[PDB]
């Protein structure tokens, strides 16, 4: 070997580097001389003692590329010479003008089953409307007792509380309404949140770090997508609905994970959902469950449309399919302004989960808390429905009704198309493929492909011709339904520069329990003429 | 075979030697968005004095015992900071508390202080106490061959070798002793 | 019998609890108004240090805790495994959470843990009710036995005092109930809007004096959703070290390159915004698309104010855009109320996008965006809770329409100027009075948060628990969340306290202090430049009259 | 403008003078007594501990105190 060459150059190169090194060395050679041993060992430390402090500061190596032959001349032409972009491009603002000039605003009235709407700045005036649009499925906050609790919660609690869930905040009527609800769904417990949009990207990132794995549906709603984004784990995807794919991808991640013979096994996780927001097809719950019993996986299931709507009393999707909610899904997350009748969102669990989340979610911890006359409220609901059951068996004779009659029909056949489920409470509409071509020649694979380049090169204008004659047609429809009869209807507004994943441009009616068959019956007929003097010419 | 749409996968070693691989633009913005909070003491107020103290404290206590000879008590001590300090600073992979996605957690505190900048003031401190203590002590009680060759060996592989910019984020795997390693 | 009670509702005539919710004032001598700051440069903060030993003691105690946490647990796992099956695999299944990630919250707050939650019956006024819990096993569950003490309170965010429930605000919310419902229609972008949603975006706007604003219906939700509308991959986000978590989460989610820079320091902004611009985009050097400053209005943890006029013009040679969060300063702050860019001076279309909430002043959930007029029109479409999203119900916006005009002066004709002036004065009363005991306090010398500093570790726990049975209430932080050797106590004032009040405050924490050997005070916090230590009556007699006078405080 | 619904506890002072307490021989001792048995206390972090750890480091802080100064004499 030739080792030793190097070393000569760097303790002789230190030497002289430093002011004083044949004098010191010297002086610990003559002191120390006895035995060469030490001498050798004190001459080594305190050397580099003093050159590794006679060094200068050496920044790491980053991605950026240093410059560091660029005169002060330069550094000042550069700076002069840079031109930044606006801050929001006003390119094509009048072109999307349409969808903000459209919106129904309701003048002093509670939204109910009859309202009365102006559009476009005061410009126009229509009265007496039947609403099909709303949200809520069984009109119990507008009843008698739901009122009077309110009144008294606000004259003795006041508007709001002033405090984060940490200290002040939480209260004695926050902790009965959980209690309540965890007693009413079968779980152990329950926690609060203050809006339910914000309720999935607070609680899987928790759950979920880097080194995981995450197996979601093909398609699935945008606050899942937020929280698989922000959740920074390995995602895969498996076919809408399709057993057997979630069984070979769950076979192979398997058989991979023994063969790597890891220390110790991650964390995995199932994401999908109920009564789906896009769609509104039901999931089947007992493969799901026999498959994660089987492969040692986790499950979590979203429900937001089928808190109210399911089962013979309104426990969810576990009561529709007969099982227990405490073993079949292990996270369970809803929403109370769909069904319930108020503002907020909660999160079913153990109680290993619920303690854990009350300190490592972001949502809960940092924010305040929801006011009192919120709760109140939902708990009296809770308390009536428990009570009596028959608002839940008109909502479900409805909507059979109504998919019974317009997925019936014959004339509508080659138009349009039904992809909804006989128990969900809200019909959507979309064009045939066929059709869609015929007047605006292209397809949904085109548009997807066409967006998922555009976003990767992310360009700093977004538009696509095509996708928005398609929604101008769609608002022609309810337009023309509005004008000539009294029958209010509204559409799937979505943002499409926000989307991951595939999506088409759709067309929605809403019900509710308060309605009666003879005004349904009629409003059916209506939406049909409208759909077919539009389409026909 | 398929892969995933995004893909954050640790990677474990394959070879004796590795190192860490350098982090992408994902990792960078994480990393960069909250300062930390393992490696912001170091410079605080009152954060040089303290070794000072510990190890005056630590001579005082081992030599109260009536039987202990001046030379055990100073391998008594110079044993107990060598060993202490090894294990705060070179041993505890990650962060104690919650950091956002876990992208501290392959690092060491020593190459997580004051933002893997090297030859800073602090790490000038740090890497001149424990030579400045090993020679006191070789002076100040006279040793024979056997304790003096031990407490450099301990000293050497101990408390200088891997503070050197050379050992920066390098990973040592033995097939026995220590398990697969986590490189990225 | 192991749950929270439900508390049932005292009774009493009308006179008495209009009392309890709002003091009236003593006298006209107790008022006191802000004066702009027009023309003069922001001076440099000045801090204070305690001895050596006490820093020296706390380094002492947090090794050994630490030494000891980590014991405990080895023990335990490694040999007796039977009690912990909530941290262990049970049958292919992963634990929920791992040790280290938690080794914190288990074995260094447990102990504490009794002050951090406490629950509450009763409408949040000058003195708050608590209910009565036991403590058993070591906070592992409590048991609650049906009483309630008041307590005044320090904690509560009613700055204003409009948390009242007799009067027009609340009179207002009742008759919405008849008129409208409890009931939200659906998302914003399709059902659920109405008129009073419209006169409320047009009266913000008025209110702070941009061209227009938008309502949505949580904090956390109007910053967390609003940054990834008009930032990308190519984009450069300059943010200070000291923001609040629903900034930051809108970051993350963008994906935007984040540069940060020191609290305080505006010559290394300069500095790295002069570097920045120069080297580009990584990997490919190119230059970059639009670079963004967030800053914001008013840091609770350290009270101190940001320097806006600096900030203007930074972002005018340079060509950056800026963005500013006022939350804490909206309607309690400045001459009348309107923030930070009245107290300065700083005309109010230098900043780009400005925001706020509701919460903490005017005493409802919500906030508000508010900018020019092309900025709004492409984010009501380009935004994702508009579309997806809840919508706010009515109640809350009634009352926020009627704060919005009293302060403003409009229903009210002399309640604002004489609730703008009451929490100035109170601020200015406490903050000097504790400087002369000898305590240390930060500050800005208007913030209504008052920081008291605590640095041994077991002083913490012993103070806050001493004063609850003195029957005040207070709230304390620790190491996760603020620096090793500086942990705090926060006060928080409100509109309703009174001189009285402060007074026996006063004499409380005196006794306190002195008990626990807390005074630790030097030279630089006054403004001669020695050390003080005065007594409590001479304390009492003459701070009132000479904390209007500005040339005593310090910063 | 005078009535409320709390209830005040009174100062340590106050609570000492209605008493009747104003003497002072073995009188100065129990104050001085209390006061050294903060100090101590304080400064150490003896509330953050358990009762078993607690009991040790009661009795380390006696007997180094006790060795040191016994071999001072000696
Ligand atoms: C004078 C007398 C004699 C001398 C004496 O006094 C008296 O001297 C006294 C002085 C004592 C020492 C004082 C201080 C320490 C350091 C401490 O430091 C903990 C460090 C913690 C964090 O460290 C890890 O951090 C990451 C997370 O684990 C790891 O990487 C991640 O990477 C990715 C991140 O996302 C993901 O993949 C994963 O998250 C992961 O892989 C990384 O590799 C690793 O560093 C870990 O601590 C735990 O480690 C074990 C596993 O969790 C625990 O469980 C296991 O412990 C035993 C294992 O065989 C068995 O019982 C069972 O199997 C099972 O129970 C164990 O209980 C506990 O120690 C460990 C104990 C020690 C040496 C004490 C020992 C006892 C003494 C020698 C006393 C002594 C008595
Ligand atoms: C052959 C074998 C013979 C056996 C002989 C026995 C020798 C006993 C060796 C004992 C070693 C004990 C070392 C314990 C260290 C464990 C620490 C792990 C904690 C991991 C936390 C990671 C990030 C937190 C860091 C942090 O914030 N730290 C700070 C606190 O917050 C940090 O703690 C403080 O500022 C103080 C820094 C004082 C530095 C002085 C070090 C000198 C050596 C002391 C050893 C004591 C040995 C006792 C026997
Ligand atoms: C006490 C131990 C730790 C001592 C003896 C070991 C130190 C190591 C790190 C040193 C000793 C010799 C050094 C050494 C020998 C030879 C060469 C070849 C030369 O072209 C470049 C430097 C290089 C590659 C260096 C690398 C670092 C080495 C291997
Ligand atoms: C008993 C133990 C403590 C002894 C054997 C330990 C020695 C280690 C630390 C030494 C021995 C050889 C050294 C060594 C060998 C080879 C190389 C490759 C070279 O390109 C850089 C230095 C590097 C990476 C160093 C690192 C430190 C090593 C691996
Ligand atoms: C020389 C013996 C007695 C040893 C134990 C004493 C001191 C050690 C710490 C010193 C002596 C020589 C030093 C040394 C030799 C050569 C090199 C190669 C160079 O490219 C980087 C520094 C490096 C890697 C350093 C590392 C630290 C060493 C190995
Ligand atoms: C209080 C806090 C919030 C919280 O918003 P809420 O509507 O009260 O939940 C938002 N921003 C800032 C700056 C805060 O301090």
């Amino acid at each position: 070997v030739t080792t030793s060459s190097y070393l000569w150059y760097y303790f002789n190169l230190v030497l002289t580097q430093i002011p004083g090194g044949q004098f010191i060395v010297s002086y610990i050679k003559k002191s120390h001389h006895d035995d060469p041993y030490r001498t050798t060992v004190e001459i080594g430390l305190i050397l580099y003692g003093i050159i590794y402090y006679l060094s200068k500061p050496q920044q790491k190596k980053s991605l950026q590329a240093q410059k560091p032959n660029l005169s002060p001349q330069e550094i000042d032409a550069l700076i002069e010479d840079w031109e930044p972009e606006p801050l929001v491009d006003p390119s094509a603002t009048d072109e999307q003008s349409w969808r903000v000039a459209k919106t129904p605003v309701t003048m002093e009235m509670p939204i109910q089953n009859h309202i009365t709407i102006t559009r476009n700045n005061l410009q126009e005036k229509y009265t007496n409307v039947f609403n099909l649009a709303s949200n809520n499925f069984l009109q119990l906050s507008a009843t008698e007792p739901v009122k009077e609790v309110v009144k008294t919660t606000i004259k003795n609690y006041g508007v709001g509380a002033c405090g984060p869930a940490g200290f002040y905040g939480n209260q004695d009527v926050h902790y009965t309404l959980e209690y309540d609800l965890a007693q009413f769904f079968g779980t152990q417990g329950s926690v609060l949140y203050g809006q339910d949009f914000c309720a999935a990207p607070s609680v899987l990132p928790a759950f979920t770090k880097r080194g995981d794995v995450i197996v979601a549906d093909d398609q699935v709603s945008l606050p899942v997508q937020n929280a698989l984004q922000l959740s920074r784990s390995t995602v895969y995807y498996f076919n809408h609905n399709d057993m057997n794919s979630l069984e070979c991808l769950l076979n192979e991640l398997t058989e991979q994970e023994k063969l790597e013979k890891l220390p110790a096994i991650p964390r995995k996780f199932i994401v999908t959902e109920g009564i789906f927001h896009n769609s509104g097809d039901l999931a089947p719950l007992p493969e799901l469950t026999k498959l994660k019993n089987k492969y040692k996986f986790r499950l979590f299931v979203d429900e937001t449309f089928s808190i109210g709507v399911l089962g013979a009393t309104g426990r969810g999707l576990s009561e529709h399919f007969n099982m227990d909610r405490a073993t079949a899904i292990d996270i369970t997350v809803g929403s109370m302004a769909t069904a319930l009748g108020s503002t907020g969102g909660f999160v079913l669990g153990d109680s290993v989960m619920c303690l854990h989340q009350r300190i490592g979610s972001n949502a809960y911890c940092f924010s305040a808390c929801l006011p009192a006359y919120t709760v109140t409220s939902v708990s009296k609901v809770l308390k009536l429905m428990d009570s009596n059951n028959d608002a839940v068996q008109t909502l479900q004779k409805l909507s059979k009704s109504l998919h019974d009659s317009f997925a019936s029909d014959d004339s509508l056949r080659s138009y349009v198309i039904v992809t909804s489920s006989p128990v969900s409470a809200v019909l959507h509409l979309q064009l045939t493929p066929a059709y869609r071509s015929r007047k605006f020649g292209y397809t949904c694979e085109q548009l997807f492909e066409t967006m998922s380049a555009l976003q990767k090169k992310s360009q700093t204008n977004k538009f696509i011709e095509p996708y928005e004659e398609e929604e101008k047609f769609l608002q022609s429809i309810v337009d023309h339904a509005l004008i000539n009869y009294n029958v209010l209807i509204t559409r799937n507004t979505i943002v499409l520069k926000q989307e991951t994943l595939p999506i088409v441009p759709s067309l929605k009616i809403c019900c509710n329990a308060a309605m009666s068959p003879e005004e349904l019956k009629n409003a059916c007929e209506s939406v049909k003429q409208s759909i077919l003097a539009c389409c026909q010419e | 075979t398929t892969e995933p749409v995004k893909d954050h996968r640790r990677r474990r070693a394959a070879a004796i030697i590795s190192h860490v691989e350098p982090e992408t633009f994902e990792d960078e913005n994480d990393q960069q968005l909250l300062p930390n909070m393992n490696a912001t003491w170091v410079d605080q107020r009152g954060a040089w004095i303290i070794h000072v103290v510990i190890i005056i404290l630590l001579k005082l206590f081992y030599n109260l015992f009536p039987g202990v000879t001046t030379e055990w008590s100073w391998t008594l001590t110079n044993m107990t900071y060598v060993i202490g300090s090894y294990v705060m600073f070179h041993l505890i992979k990650g962060t104690p508390f919650d950091f956002n996605g876990g992208a501290y957690d392959n690092l060491t505190m020593w190459e997580q202080i004051d933002d893997e900048t090297l030859y800073t003031p602090s790490r000038k401190f740090l890497i001149s106490v424990p030579i400045a203590l090993f020679l006191v002590s070789t002076h100040y009680a006279h040793y024979d061959l056997k304790l003096f060759s031990w407490n450099c060996f301990l000293t050497t592989f101990g408390a200088v070798v891997p503070k050197l910019p050379v050992t920066h984020r390098l990973r040592i795997s033995i097939p026995g002793i220590t398990g697969r390693a986590q490189i990225s | 019998y192991t749950r929270v009670p439900l508390c049932e509702p005292e009774e009493l005539p009308d006179d008495i609890q209009k009392e309890n919710e709002y003091g009236t004032l003593d006298s006209p001598g107790h008022l006191y108004q802000v004066k702009s700051r027009h023309g003069k440069p922001l001076p440099e903060p000045v801090v204070d240090t305690p001895p050596y030993y006490i820093s020296l003691l706390t380094y002492l105690n947090y090794l050994i805790l630490i030494i000891l946490g980590h014991v405990h647990d080895f023990l335990g796992m490694t040999f007796q495994k039977n009690k912990h099956l909530d941290l262990l695999e049970h049958d292919g299944l992963a634990p929920w959470f791992s040790n280290f990630e938690s080794f914190y919250v288990r074995r260094i707050k447990m102990r504490i843990d009794d002050c951090f939650s406490r629950p509450t019956t009763g409408v949040p006024g000058r003195f708050i009710r608590c209910i009565d819990r036991i403590s058993h096993n070591i906070n592992e569950y409590f048991t609650y036995s049906g009483a309630v003490y008041p307590c005044m309170n320090l904690s509560s965010y009613n700055y204003l005092g409009f948390a009242q429930s007799k009067g027009q605000c609340t009179d207002a919310a009742l008759e919405s109930v008849d008129k409208y419902s409890i009931q939200s229609g659906g998302p914003r972008a399709q059902i659920g809007t109405t008129d009073l949603h419209i006169k409320a975006e047009k009266l913000v706007a008025r209110f702070i004096g941009k061209e227009d604003a938008l309502v949505f219906s949580m904090g956390y939700g109007t910053n967390a959703n609003l940054f990834n509308a008009f930032l990308d991959k190519k984009c450069l986000v300059i943010s200070d070290e000291l923001n609040h978590t629903s900034i930051r989460t809108g970051v993350r989610l963008s994906g935007a390159a984040v540069r940060t820079f020191k609290h305080g320091d505006m010559v290394g902004l300069e500095k790295l915004i002069r570097e920045q611009i120069v080297l580009g985009q990584p990997k490919t050097n190119r230059p970059w698309k639009k670079i963004l400053i967030c800053a914001e209005g008013l840091f609770s943890m350290e009270g101190t104010l940001c320097n806006l006029p600096k900030l203007v013009e930074l972002k005018k040679k340079y060509k950056c855009y800026l963005f500013i969060d006022e939350a804490h300063s909206i309607g309690a702050m400045g001459p009348t109320g309107r923030g930070v860019c009245e107290i300065f001076g700083v005309d109010p279309k230098d900043v780009d996008i400005l925001m706020g909430t509701f919460t903490k002043s005017f005493g409802a959930a919500g906030g508000y965006i508010a900018a020019d007029q092309w900025i709004i029109d492409r984010l009501r479409l380009d935004l994702t809770t508009v579309s997806y999203s809840e919508s706010m119900p009515a109640p809350v916006l009634a009352q926020t329409i009627s704060s919005l005009q009293t302060i403003s002066g409009e229903i009210c004709p002399g309640q604002g100027t004489e609730r703008l002036q009451r929490i100035a004065f109170n601020s200015r009363y406490l903050r000097l009075a504790l400087q002369r005991l000898g305590f240390i306090v930060y500050g800005v010398a208007d913030s209504p948060v008052i920081p008291l500093l605590l640095y041994c570790p077991s002083k913490m726990p012993a103070f806050s628990r001493m004063m609850l049975q003195r029957r005040i209430a207070v709230v304390v932080v620790a190491y996760p969340a603020t620096p090793l050797i500086e942990s705090r106590v926060r006060f928080c004032m409100s509109a309703s306290l009174t001189k009285e009040d402060i007074d026996y405050l006063l004499r409380h924490v005196s006794e306190v202090g002195d008990k626990l050997n807390l005074k630790s005070n030097s030279g630089k916090s006054s403004y001669d430049g020695k050390r003080q230590r005065w007594d409590i009556e001479e304390v009492i007699r003459r701070t009132p009259e000479d904390c209007k006078d500005d040339k005593y405080f310090v910063n | 403008q005078h009535k409320s619904s709390m209830v005040y506890i009174p100062t340590t002072k106050e609570a000492k003078r209605r008493n009747g307490k104003s003497e002072g021989i073995l009188n100065t001792i129990e104050e001085v007594v209390e006061k050294l048995y903060w100090t101590y206390y304080i400064h150490l972090p003896f509330y953050l501990m358990a009762s078993f750890d607690s009991f040790f480091l009661h009795v380390f802080f006696l007997t180094i105190f006790s060795l040191s100064f016994f071999g001072i004499l000696k």
